[PDB]
Formats: structure tokens, C-alpha cells, sequence
């Protein structure tokens, strides 16, 4: 417990779960819609996935 | 009718006739006539086959 010629600054970082509040004003943006579709995707040796 | 039989044509019938491939898409390019009245069918056929509403598309499937 001496002394070494040298000191030293020591940096941490943390992490704060927190609760929040967002505010959108009226109308700002414009969500254009499309229709939605289906297509299949695998055939395995039981069932087949959409 | 003097014997009943074992099995039905009816029923052996019925099950076969859900088992035979889909036919073929032809598409008659010789006369406008056929051509039109197969080319409504390639889009009402891409609708049925592509639509997620209907369940069409899962028979298809």
C-alpha cells in the first residue's frame, strides 16, 4: 500500500432502464397502404410454412 | 342388387378425383378470341394464387 509514482482516473459506464413519454402532433406523416399477400416458402418432409 | 358388395364405386371414385394433377395452362396465340378468354383467366388465376384474404391460396397450396 505505497504510493506508485502515478495516479490514475478511472472511467465507467451505466445503464438506466427508464420509463418514457413521446408526443406526435396531429397529422404528421402520410402511411400509404398496400394490400397484403402470401406466397409459400418451404415443403419439409410433414408440413408446408407461409 | 342381389348382393350389396363390399365397397362403393361412388366413394372409390370421389376419393380418386381429388387426387389427379392440376390440367396444364394452355394460352391459344391464333385466334384474339381464345387468347383473351385464356389471359382473363392467368390473372384471375395470379389473384387466387397470390391473395392471403381468400383460402383459395392454401388449396392451391
Amino acid at each position: 500500500k505505497i504510493h506508485p509514482g502515478v495516479a490514475m482516473t478511472v472511467v465507467r459506464t451505466d445503464e438506466i432502464l427508464s420509463e418514457n413519454i413521446l408526443f406526435s402532433s396531429r397529422a404528421s406523416t402520410s402511411m400509404f397502404i398496400g394490400t397484403p399477400n402470401v406466397s409459400r416458402r418451404e415443403a419439409r418432409v410433414d408440413a408446408v410454412t407461409f | 342388387m342381389k348382393v350389396q358388395g363390399s365397397v362403393d364405386r361412388r366413394r372409390l371414385q370421389r376419393r380418386i378425383a381429388g387426387l389427379l394433377p392440376p390440367p396444364a395452362r394452355r394460352l391459344n396465340i391464333s385466334r384474339g378470341s381464345e387468347f383473351t378468354r385464356d389471359v382473363r383467366g392467368l390473372v384471375e388465376e395470379h389473384a387466387q394464387a397470390s391473395s392471403l384474404s381468400a383460402a383459395a391460396v392454401w388449396r392451391a397450396g
